[PDB]
């Protein structure tokens, strides 16, 4: 089966450097070209660059948002393709996928070369994360969300996981027991460059004087695990 | 370079309708040099059309493409409950670049947010920052937007916000709103507001709570 894998991502800092590597299997470069192409955070597809074929010569071409600073190279004899990335920038933060075509073709008996069915397909890696920032490991905050019988709209109540650094953490309820109304909404990135993710429980207002509301949060980076007892005040 | 734009930018429709997408390019591209990818979160694209209305291997007879010259068309002729999912236009004419994006998602009623405010915790005030949360809650189609007042001043640049995917059950939305302020100044104003405006409302919603009451 073909396959791709990318690999060398990280998080590194403003102007600094990372290589990526695409290894192949099931197939050589001998009559691909190569892509790569990176999706940053909430965002679309954006073309980075392309390697021809060694039958084309192995000729490249970047984007211009990255012309001087990201390179693409081949190591034939490890079927493996190089994004050289240098002079970082935390606009480079992004997933990076590589990717190429697979042209089959069912040649039909009788006929010659010219006669064939042709098959196409795309193969992408599952991606590599590149992460370029100033910000220091930081363990979040977990602050409450209290809820209120007078503040009906059913009552709310959450957690608001603030100022942590690197991504991610995760958020749970009652340690996974309660999912019904949970809402866990996607981290943002503060004008600080540390992350913030809120988390959300609509509940009967009824009886909260009886019911209890636990946020776990963990963030592997700082070792940080926190449960939050969410009470009324 | 050549720039491709998409719209809309989300369709909203039911399983089982037709969904008709297109696709602009900024100069004129021969028919070869057109692609189309899906991608659904957390997965990496999938090619579904090359060379504007050729099928890549595998993929379903209810995807077609068509268009010439700079107007190209996606359409699946009729949508199963997978195919709710971004879709980008692709070109290699003049380099390789890629539409915006289309994002289709499931039709339902209209709903209206239900909005919640929260006030700093003491926990963080003692902390010593201040941040104030307004939720959006469970509203239906994705176009709820929020503002902040303090003592009836409008923000600007002092907030961010987020929104979940589509509900799977119910097709709603939610959105939740921080707004951050240094303690000095969230002890300085009194009354804190979040306003919120959405098709589904009779009129907009304002919610708000005054500090230290």
């Amino acid at each position: 089966e073909v396959q791709l894998v990318e690999s060398g991502g990280g998080l590194v800092k403003p102007g600094g450097s990372l290589r990526l590597s695409c290894a192949a299997s099931g197939f050589t470069f001998t009559n691909a070209w190569l892509d790569w192409v990176r999706q940053a955070p909430g965002k679309g597809l954006e073309w980075v660059g392309r390697i021809k074929s060694k039958t084309d010569g192995g000729t490249t071409d970047h984007a211009a948002p990255v012309k001087g600073r990201f390179t693409i190279s081949r190591d034939d004899s490890k079927n493996t393709v190089y994004l050289q990335m240098n002079s970082l920038k935390i606009e480079d933060t992004a997933v990076y996928y590589c990717t190429t075509g697979v042209e089959t073709y069912d040649f039909w008996s009788g006929y010659d070369d010219h006669y064939y069915d042709y098959y196409f397909k795309d193969v992408w890696g599952k991606g590599t994360t590149v992460t370029v920032s100033s910000a220091s490991t930081k363990g979040p905050s977990v602050f409450p969300l209290a809820p209120s019988s007078k503040s009906t709209s059913t009552a709310a109540l959450g957690c608001l996981v603030k100022d942590y650094f690197p991504e991610p953490v995760t958020v749970s309820w009652n340690s996974g027991a309660l999912t019904s109304g949970v809402h866990t909404f996607p981290a943002v990135l503060q004008s600080s460059g540390l992350y913030s993710l809120s988390s959300v429980v609509t509940v009967p207002s009824s009886s909260l004087g009886t019911q209890t509301y636990i946020c776990n949060v963990n963030h592997k980076p700082s070792n940080t695990k926190v449960d939050k007892r969410v009470e009324p005040k | 370079e050549i720039v491709l734009t998409q719209s809309p930018g989300t369709l909203s429709l039911s399983p089982g309708e037709r969904a008709t997408l297109s696709c602009r390019a900024s100069q004129s591209v021969s028919n070869n040099y057109l692609a189309w990818y899906q991608q659904k979160p957390g997965q990496a694209p999938r090619l579904l059309i090359y060379g504007a209305s050729s099928r890549a291997t595998g993929i379903p007879d209810r995807f077609s493409g068509s268009g010439s010259g700079t107007d190209f068309t996606l359409t699946i002729s009729r949508l199963e409950p997978e195919d709710f999912a971004v879709y980008y236009c692709q070109q290699s004419a003049r380099s390789f670049t890629f539409g915006p994006g289309t994002k289709v998602d499931i039709k339902r009623t209209v709903a209206a947010p239900s909005v919640f405010i929260f006030p700093p915790s003491d926990e963080q005030l003692k902390s010593g920052t201040a941040s104030v949360v307004c939720l959006l809650n469970n509203f239906y189609p994705r176009e709820a937007k929020v503002q902040w007042k303090v003592d009836n001043a409008l923000q600007s640049g002092n907030s961010q916000e987020s929104v979940t995917e589509q509900d799977s059950k119910d097709s709603t939305y939610s959105l939740s709103s921080t707004l951050t302020l240094s303690k000095a100044d969230y002890e300085k104003h009194k009354v804190y507001a979040c306003e919120v405006t959405h098709q589904g409302l009779s009129s907009p919603v304002t919610k708000s709570f005054n500090r230290g009451e």
